[PDB]
């Protein structure tokens, strides 16, 4: 049962970018139990946490910084 | 019904990096 947190994206970042579709789509309801729009609306606040650099991975937007 | 599930996923998509 994953839960979206401010810390747990930080290690999607520097390890790859990703987009907040791509960030959120991946939790998902599938243990998170949150709903595919409250996935969002939770992956929103945390996305912001992250203060990365924007940059477009493979022609998409993806924002992220790489340690 | 109407997926409004990525109606909102592209309006949080500025509030991080991309107001």
């Amino acid at each position: 049962d994953v839960q979206v947190t401010e810390d747990a994206v930080r290690r999607y970042l520097t390890r790859k970018p990703m987009t907040t579709k791509d960030l959120l789509k991946k939790f998902q309801t599938k243990k998170t139990g949150l709903s595919s729009e409250q996935t969002v609306n939770v992956l929103a606040q945390i996305l912001k946490r992250l203060n990365p650099e924007r940059k477009m991975i493979n022609d998409k937007m993806h924002f992220s910084l790489k340690e | 019904e109407d997926t409004d599930e990525d109606d909102h996923l592209i309006y949080l998509e500025e509030i991080l990096v991309r107001v």
